[PDB]
C-alpha cells in the first residue's frame, strides 16, 4: 500500500516524489512532505498542514485518508498552511 | 535681428508659392545642395576629385539654365508610382511568358528565325546594359533632382529591358539549343559587322561626360534610334516569322520608352527657355546622329539577311 | 511555366565587353571607378550572395510602401506631435534633418557603381541600390512633411543638407567623404559595407524599437520598412572587398575600411550617442550607448573583417576608449551650444539619470557631472546668460565636430595638429589626423566653420551672425533645451 | 587561369532528377524526407545565402585545425586546472558533458539531410555539416582528454550520452527529438534555424569572451574557431522555412520553430542560466542570463522570424516570463541535488552575489533567497544532513527537467498534467505539455527516470541506487559544492 | 558502497586496452550511444518513428556482429588528417586544371572529343551525387561511430568528385560551347540509353535502407565497378582522345576510391569474425551484380 | 588688434577659439580663457592661471605678450593652474 504523490510544498521552489502510505491520514501525509522540506528549503511554521489537490480550492480533512481520498497514485498535492 | 515667424504649411523653399504641394514637390523638388556652391559641389576640399569632375563636367556643361530645379516631370512620377505602374506592366509580360511558354510558341517559330533572334536579339542584353550605365550617369550628373529622378526611373527601366531578354535568351535556348543561345552573345558583341555601329556609338556615347551632351547623346540620338530601327523593325521581323511573343513584349518595353521620350522633350522645353540651348543642342544632335544613323544601317543590314 | 531565376540569372551579369572603340581606361577611368588597376577579366568574379530580379522588386517594394503610407494616414490624428515626450520630438527632428536628404544622396553612391563598377553584378545591384534609396529619400520627406505646418525645426528635414549649420556640415562633409566623393569601389567599401551593413542596419532596427515604445508607431512602421531594403544594396562591399584582397589590393582594402568606420563613428556619436544616454527617458533605457556599441557594432566588425580575411584596424585599441568618453563630451557641446541645433537637446541630469551615468560609466560624475554641477547652478540661479555661448568650439579639419576630451578629476585633452602645405590643421584624434594624411588632396583645402569665421566670410562676427550664416530663420528654429529646464526642478 | 566559383556553382548543385525506377516517394519518403507533400521540382530553388566549395573548404579548415591543436600544445604547461577559479571548472566539465557527444550526434541530423532533403543545395550544405558536426565532436573530446588524468569528472566529456544521468537524459531526449529523432526538413528547421542559429551561434561567442576572462585561451581559441564553422551549416534552416512559406505551409513551419525554440530553452536554462548568474565570478559578469536571453536571443529570434514571414510563436508572453524565473529554480534543484550532476555546482550567494541578483531581478531575495536563507542557515549550523536530499524532485514528462515554480513570499508553482491512453504525464509548463500533444506518437511511451523509479526499475530505491542507475563509477564523480561550502564564512 | 578511485589516464572505455589510446581511438571510439539500448535506440517513445526505423535497418540487420564498434579504420582517418591530406590533393588539382587551362589543353584534344565528354563524363554529376547521397545514408545507420566516421569522409569526396566535375564540365563549356555542356545533361542521366544502367542501379541502391545491405551494395559492388568500368576507360580513351587532364585528375579521384575500397576491406574482415556474415554478405553482392553489370555496359557501350 | 588662438582651460570638456590682443599679456590671455569656461562649466578656484603651448612641459612667462611669445595665430595653447 505504498502509494507515490507528487507534492509541492507552499514556499518551495519545485514538487517532489513522495512516496505515502494507503492508510496515512492527511496529517501523516503532510508530515511526511514536510520532512523533505521544513528546514531544507522551507522555514518552519506554527499552524496546521493540510493537502488539497494541486491547485485546487478545497482542502482535504485531516484525518482523511489517501485510500478514501479519491486520490490516485501519481497525482499532484500541495501541502499548504 | 532674429524675429517670431509661425510654421511653414510646406518646406520653405516652397512655401511661398504653396500651402499643400504635391506629393511629386515635397519628395522630388530642389535636392541636389550639390548644386548651391559652385566652388565646391561637395563637402570637401573644392579642388578634391570628384568636386573637379563636378564643376567641370555638370557646372560648365555649355547647356546653361539659371534655373535647372524648377524642371517638372511631365508624368511626375515618384518611387511609389513607379512601382504601381511597372509591377502591372510586369504582371502583363510575366503573364504573356507563362502562357506562350505552355503552349510551346517557340517550337512553332519559322524555320530559321531561331538563328535570326542569336544573332539579332540575344545580345541586345549588352546595348540595353549600356542604356542603363549611361542611363545612371545622367541621373549623377544632372543639375536638378527632378532630372535626376526621371533618369533613376530611366536606369530602372534599362535593367528591365535586360532582364527580359535575359530570361527568353535562356527560355528560347530550351527549343533550339544548337543555335548559340546564351553562349555566343559576348562574340557577336564584339566582332559582328552588324553590331560593330551599336558598340562604337555606345562605348564613345559612354565617354560624353558633359552632363548636358550625355543627356542629348543618350535620349534624343541613341534611344530614338534604337525605338525607330531596332524595336520596330525587331518587330516586323518577328510578326513575318510567326512570332508574336517578341511583338508583344516589344510594345511593352516601347511604352516606357516612349515615357523616356516624353520627360527628355519636356526637358528640353526647359532649357529653350535659354535661346542660347537651341544652338547647344541642335550642335549635339548634328554631331551624334552620324554615328547613330550608321549603327541603325548595319544592324538593320544585319537583321535582313538571308 | 515559369523558369526559375537561377537558369537565367548569370545571364543578366553577362554584360561586361573589351572595349575597341575607346580604351578600357578611357570607359572606367580610375578616378570613377576604382578599379586600382585590375583588369576587367577579373572584375567577373565580383559575385553579389542575395539575387534579386526586376519583376521580384517591383512586386514586393510595392507592397511596402501600400503598407507604409496607409500606416501614416490611418494614425494622422493620433496627435503624435502634441502627445510625445519632447526628447522624442527631438529626436525625429534630428534623424529627420541628418537623414532624409543624405538618403537621397545615397542614390548617387549607388548610381557611381552602376556606371563605373568594373563588376557586372555590382552594376546591377547598384541599379536597385538606386531605386531603394530615392524610396527612402522619398519616405522620409514625405513623412516629416505633416509637421512643417506644427513646427519650423521640422522645416530641417529639408533645409539641413542646404545649410552651413554645424551638424550639416558634419554630415556633409561625412557622407560626400563616402558616399558621392569618391569612386565607384570606395563607395562600395566605404558606404555599402562600413557604414550600412556596419552602422546603419543595427541602428535602424534600434531606433524602430524605440520608436515603438515612444508610442510612435507610424515612424516604428516606416523605420523597420526602410531597414527591410538595406540588404538588398549594402551586401555589395563585402564581395568588393574579396575582388581585392584576391587580386593583390588587401592592403588598400583594409585602408579603406579604416578610414570609413573611423569617420561614421566620429558623427554616429555626436548625433546618436547623446539621443540614447540622455534624450531617451530614463524608464526605456536598456543599454547604455557604450553597451550598444560594445555589443552591437564592434564584435560584429571584428567578425566580419576577420572572415574577409582582413584585421581589426589599427585603432581599435583608441576605439575601445572612445566609447567611453566621446560622446558625453559631444553631447555637452551639443547641449551647451544647444542655439546653434535645429532641434531642441534634452540635457538628461536629473540626480537619478545622474545616478545611472555613473552606474554604466563609473567615474562620470567626478568627470562630465563637474561640468553639469556648475551648468545645474546657473540654472537655478536663471543665468541663462552662463549658459549660452559667447565664442566658437575650436573643431576638427576632418570631422567637423569639435575637440573635445575628458572634463573635471580627470581633465585630458589632446589635439592632434599638422603643418602642411603652409597651413596649420587641427584634429580631434590621432586617427583624424592619419585619414587627412591618408587623402590629402580630398581634404587640404576644405574650410571648416571656424576657419571661415577666422577668414572673414562669416558677419557680423556674433552669435546673431553666426547662426545666420548656419541657415537659421527665427528665433523658434533654434535649439533649446527640450524640457524648458524642467529637470532643474528634480535638481 | 582558373574560373570564379560564381560561374560553375550552380552545376554543383544541378543534382535533382526525375526518378523512373523507384518513385519519387520511395527515392525520398515523408517519414525520413518532411518534404510535406511539396514536389521535386519546387525543391530546386532552395538557395542557400553562403555558397563554399570543397577546396575552400579543406584549405580553410587546415588551417583552423593548425591553429586550434598548435594554441592547445602551447599552452599545455599553464596549469589550467590547477589555477582556475572553481566555477570555470565546473563550467567546463558540464560544457563538455552536454555538448561534446552531442555535436557528433548533429553528424547525423546533417547526414539526414544530404541523403534525405529534396533540396540540392541542402543536400550539399549538409555535407558540409556533417564535416563541421564531425570536426567538433572530434575537438570536444581530444581537449577534454587532456583533464581526465586530473579529474575523473572530465571522463564525462564521453561517457555523458553513454549514462543515464539526469541532465544527460535531458540532453538526449532534447537532441534525439530534434537531431537524430526526425525527418530531414524537420531538422533543417529545429537544429539548424532553431539551435544552432538561434541559440548556440550567440552561446559560443559569449562562451569564448568568458574563457579568455577566465585566462583559459586554449579554450577560448577551440570555441571561438568552431563558432566561425557556424555559418556554414546553420543557413540551412532560412531558406527551408522559405520555401514551405512560399508552398502553403506557413503553418507547419511555424508549429516546427515554435515546438523546437521551447524545448532548447527549457535544457538552455538548466545547462547555462545557472553559469552566467551563479557560477561566473561576480567581477566578471557584464550582464545577467535574463539580458542575455531577451537581448542577444529573443531579440535576434523576432527579427529573424519576422524576416520570414513567421509570427512570434504563440507562447512569447510566457517564455518572457520564464526568463524571469526559470534558470533560478533549476539553478537551486542543480544545487541542492549536486550529488547526481557530473560538475560541482557553485551556490553562488554570498551577500555580494544576492546584491547583484537582487539588482538584476527585483525580489530575488523575498523568492529565491527565503530558500537560500534556510540552506545557509544550516551550512553555518554544520547540518550537512539538511543540504542533501533523500527524495527525488517530480520530473516533466517533456523536458526530463524538474517541476519548478517561483519559492518564498511569492509562491507560485504550476503542474501541466495530461491523462493519454490510460496514462497520467506531468509536464513543467503549459508549452512543454502543448509541444506533446503536437506529436504524441514521438514521445507517449518515454518514461522520464521517476517514472523509472516507481516502475522498480531502479534498485535499490535509495539515493545510491539512483547514483548508481545513472552511471556514477566512483564518490569523487559526484557533483559537490564548488567551493567545498568556503561561501558561508562570508554569509557571517 | 561507492569506492574511492583515482582519475583514469583516458576515458573510462579505453581505459582497460594493454594500448595508449591514439588521437584517432580518443576522438572516434564508441561514440553512438543509440546502440545502448535495444528496444529504444533514441532517448524518445520506444515506438517513435525514428526508433522503428533504426530497429528495422540496423539493429535488425541480419548482417551481426557483438562488438561492431570494434573496428578500426585501417587509415585511422580523424577530421584534422583528412583535411591535411586532401588539401595536399586539392592543391595538386588546383595546379593541374590553372596549368592546364593556362597552356590552352581543351583545343588541343582530338577533334569530337567535347560530344564525348558531354555524352559520358559531364552527366557523371549525378552519378556522383548520388554516391554521396548513399554515403550519407550509410554513416547515418551504421552500428559504429568507426564504422560512420570512414562514411563521412566517403561522402566529402563524392561531394570533392561532384565539384571536380561540375568545374571541369564548365570549363570545357568555354572552349566548346555548342556541346551542350552544362545543359544537357539531366536530360542525358534520365533519358540516354548509357546512362540508364546506372540511373536504376543508383535508384534501386537509395531505397536499400538495411545498413549491412547498403554498405555492401554500394561499397563492394557499385563503387569497385565504377572504378574498373568507368574510370579506368575514360582515362584509356582521354589518352587516345589527347585529352592528358582527364586522365591526372581521374589519378586523384581514384586514390580516393581506393581509400574506400581499403576501408571497406576491413569492415568486411571485422564482420567475418562472425562466419554466419559470409553467406549474407555474399548473397547481397549476388543480388546487386547483375544490376551492376548491366550498369557498366550500357556505359562502355555509350562510351564507345 | 586680433590674435586668434584655440584655448584649452584646464577641466573643462573642450578647446574653444579665443580671440585675443597681440598685446595681451599672458595673465591677459589666461582671463579672457577663463571668461569663457570658469563660472560656466568649469568650478571657480584660486590660483595662478598660466598659459602654455598646448601638451607643452614649458610654460610662458606670466607678463610676456602674445606677440613676445613667438606663438602664431591659430596655434593651440593650455591655460592651467601653477604647478
Ligand atoms: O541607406 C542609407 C544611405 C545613406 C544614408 Br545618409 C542613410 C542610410
Ligand atoms: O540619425 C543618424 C545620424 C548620424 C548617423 Br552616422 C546615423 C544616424
Ligand atoms: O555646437 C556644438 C556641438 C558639439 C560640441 Br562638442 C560643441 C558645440
Ligand atoms: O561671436 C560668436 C559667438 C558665438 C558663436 Br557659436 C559664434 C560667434
Ligand atoms: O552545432 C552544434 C550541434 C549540436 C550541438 Br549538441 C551543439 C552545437
Ligand atoms: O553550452 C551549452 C549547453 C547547453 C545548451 Br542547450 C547549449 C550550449
Ligand atoms: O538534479 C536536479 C536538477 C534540477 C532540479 Br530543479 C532539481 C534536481
Ligand atoms: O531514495 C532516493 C533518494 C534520493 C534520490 Br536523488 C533518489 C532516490
Ligand atoms: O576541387 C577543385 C580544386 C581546384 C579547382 Br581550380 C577547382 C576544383
Ligand atoms: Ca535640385
Ligand atoms: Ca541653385
Ligand atoms: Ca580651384
Ligand atoms: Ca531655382
Ligand atoms: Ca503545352
Ligand atoms: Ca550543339
Ligand atoms: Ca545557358
Ligand atoms: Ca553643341
Ligand atoms: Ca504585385
Ligand atoms: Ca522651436
Ligand atoms: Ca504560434
Ligand atoms: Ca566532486
Ligand atoms: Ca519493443
Ligand atoms: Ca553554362
Ligand atoms: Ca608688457
Ligand atoms: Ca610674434
Ligand atoms: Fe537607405
Ligand atoms: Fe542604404
Ligand atoms: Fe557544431
Ligand atoms: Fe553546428
Amino acid at each position: 500500500s505504498a502509494f507515490p504523490v507528487h507534492a509541492a510544498f507552499e514556499k518551495d521552489f519545485l514538487v517532489q516524489l513522495v512516496v505515502v502510505d494507503l492508510n496515512d491520514s492527511m496529517d501523516q501525509v503532510a508530515e511526511k512532505v514536510a520532512y523533505h522540506c521544513v528546514n531544507r528549503r522551507v522555514a518552519p511554521r506554527e499552524g496546521v498542514m493540510r493537502v488539497r489537490k494541486h491547485r485546487s480550492t478545497e482542502l482535504f480533512p485531516r484525518d482523511m485518508t489517501i485510500a478514501e481520498s479519491g486520490l490516485n497514485p501519481t497525482e499532484v498535492i500541495d501541502v499548504v498552511f | 535681428s532674429f524675429e517670431s515667424k509661425k510654421p511653414m504649411r510646406t518646406w520653405s523653399h516652397l512655401a511661398e508659392m504653396r500651402k499643400k504641394p504635391s506629393e511629386y514637390d515635397i519628395v522630388s523638388r530642389k535636392l541636389h545642395y550639390s548644386t548651391n556652391n559652385p566652388d565646391s559641389p561637395w563637402e570637401l576640399s573644392p579642388d578634391s576629385p570628384m568636386n573637379l569632375w563636378y564643376k567641370q563636367y555638370r557646372n560648365a556643361s555649355p547647356l546653361k539654365h539659371d534655373n535647372w530645379d524648377a524642371f517638372t516631370d511631365p508624368d511626375q512620377l515618384v518611387y511609389r508610382t513607379y512601382n504601381l505602374m511597372q509591377d502591372g506592366q510586369e504582371s502583363y509580360v510575366q503573364s504573356l511568358f507563362d502562357q506562350f511558354n505552355e503552349r510551346e510558341h517557340d517550337q512553332m517559330v519559322r524555320e530559321g528565325w531561331e538563328h535570326t533572334m542569336a544573332r539579332c536579339y540575344s545580345p541586345l542584353r549588352y546595348l540595353f546594359h549600356c542604356l542603363q550605365m549611361s542611363s545612371a550617369y545622367v541621373q549623377q550628373m544632372a543639375p536638378a533632382s527632378t532630372i535626376s529622378n526621371c533618369c533613376i526611373l530611366q536606369t530602372a527601366d534599362s535593367l528591365r529591358w535586360l532582364t527580359h531578354t535575359a530570361y527568353r535568351t535562356h527560355e528560347l535556348s530550351l527549343t533550339y539549343p544548337d543555335a548559340g543561345l546564351g553562349e555566343h552573345e559576348r562574340e557577336l558583341w564584339e566582332k559582328e559587322p552588324g553590331w560593330q555601329g551599336l558598340r562604337e556609338l555606345m562605348e564613345k556615347q559612354l565617354t560624353a561626360f558633359d552632363w548636358g551632351e550625355a543627356f542629348v547623346s543618350l535620349n534624343l540620338v541613341v534611344k530614338p534610334m534604337i525605338v525607330e530601327s531596332i524595336f520596330k523593325p525587331l518587330q516586323q521581323q518577328a510578326w513575318e516569322n510567326n512570332d508574336t511573343l517578341l511583338p508583344l513584349l516589344i510594345d511593352s518595353q516601347l511604352k516606357d520608352a516612349e515615357r523616356h521620350s516624353r520627360w527628355s522633350k519636356a526637358l528640353v522645353k526647359h532649357a529653350l527657355e535659354n535661346p542660347d540651348n537651341h544652338a547647344v543642342i541642335e550642335g549635339w544632335i548634328e554631331k551624334w546622329r552620324p554615328l547613330a544613323d550608321r549603327a541603325a544601317e548595319a544592324y538593320l543590314s544585319m537583321l535582313s539577311s538571308d | 511555366a515559369m523558369h526559375p531565376r537561377k537558369d537565367w540569372y548569370e545571364l543578366t551579369r553577362a554584360t561586361n565587353w573589351t572595349p575597341s572603340y575607346v580604351t578600357e581606361e578611357q570607359l572606367f577611368p580610375e578616378r570613377m571607378s576604382g578599379h586600382m588597376g585590375i583588369p576587367l577579366e577579373k572584375w567577373e568574379s565580383y559575385d553579389e550572395p542575395y539575387k534579386t530580379s526586376y519583376p521580384e522588386y517591383v512586386s514586393i517594394q510595392r507592397e511596402k510602401d501600400a503598407g507604409a503610407y496607409s500606416v501614416k494616414a490611418a494614425l494622422e490624428r493620433a496627435k503624435i506631435y502634441e502627445n510625445s515626450d519632447p526628447g522624442w520630438i527631438s529626436t525625429l527632428k534630428s534623424h529627420y534633418g541628418a537623414i532624409a536628404v543624405g538618403e537621397y544622396a545615397a542614390v548617387t553612391g549607388e548610381g557611381r557603381m552602376a556606371r563605373f563598377s568594373k563588376a557586372p553584378g555590382n552594376r546591377n545591384m547598384a541599379t536597385f541600390g538606386m531605386m531603394d534609396e530615392l524610396r527612402h529619400g522619398q519616405l522620409q520627406l514625405f513623412f516629416p512633411h505633416e509637421y512643417c505646418k506644427k513646427d519650423r525645426q521640422f522645416d530641417w528635414a529639408w533645409r539641413a543638407y542646404h545649410s552651413n549649420e554645424w551638424a550639416a556640415i558634419a554630415a556633409k562633409h561625412f557622407f560626400d567623404d563616402i558616399i558621392t566623393g569618391r569612386d565607384a569601389i570606395s563607395v562600395a567599401i566605404m558606404l555599402t559595407f562600413s557604414f550600412e551593413t556596419g552602422f546603419t542596419n543595427m541602428q535602424f532596427l534600434g531606433l524602430a524599437a524605440d520608436a515603438a515604445e515612444a508610442g510612435d508607431y507610424t515612424f516604428a512602421n516606416l523605420i523597420s520598412s526602410i531597414q527591410t531594403d538595406e540588404s538588398r544594396h549594402a551586401q555589395q562591399g563585402g564581395p568588393a572587398l574579396q575582388l581585392l584582397i584576391e587580386n593583390g589590393k588587401r592592403e588598400e582594402a583594409q585602408k579603406k575600411v579604416d578610414m570609413a568606420i573611423w569617420r561614421a563613428w566620429r558623427l554616429f556619436a555626436v548625433l546618436t550617442g547623446p539621443v540614447m544616454d540622455y534624450y531617451t527617458p530614463l524608464e526605456d533605457r536598456s543599454q547604455s550607448f557604450k553597451e550598444f556599441m560594445y555589443e552591437w557594432i564592434i564584435g560584429q566588425f571584428e567578425r566580419s573583417l576577420i572572415d574577409l580575411g582582413l584585421d581589426k584596424p589599427w585603432y581599435w585599441d583608441l576605439f575601445l576608449k572612445d566609447i567611453d568618453e566621446l560622446h558625453h563630451s559631444y553631447h555637452m557641446g551639443v547641449w551647451y551650444w544647444r542655439t546653434t541645433a535645429w532641434w531642441n537637446p534634452a540635457a538628461g541630469v536629473t540626480p537619478e539619470e545622474r545616478d545611472w551615468l555613473e552606474e554604466k560609466y563609473p567615474g562620470w560624475n567626478k568627470r562630465w557631472g563637474r561640468c553639469w554641477d556648475v551648468i545645474t547652478e546657473n540654472v537655478l540661479n536663471d543665468r541663462m546668460d552662463l549658459v549660452s555661448p559667447e565664442t566658437l568650439p575650436s573643431v576638427c579639419n576632418m570631422s567637423q565636430i569639435p575637440l573635445v576630451g575628458v572634463p573635471g578629476d580627470d581633465w585630458n585633452i589632446e589635439v592632434f595638429s599638422l603643418e602642411h602645405n603652409g597651413r596649420l590643421y587641427h584634429f580631434g584624434s590621432e586617427v583624424d589626423r592619419w585619414v587627412f594624411q591618408q587623402d590629402p588632396v580630398q581634404y587640404q583645402n576644405h574650410m571648416n566653420i571656424v576657419d571661415r569665421f577666422l577668414a572673414g566670410q562669416i558677419q557680423p562676427m556674433t552669435l546673431e551672425g553666426a547662426l545666420k550664416y548656419m541657415g537659421f530663420q527665427s528665433i523658434e528654429e533654434m535649439g533649446k533645451d527640450a524640457h524648458d529646464f524642467a529637470w532643474a526642478d528634480k535638481c
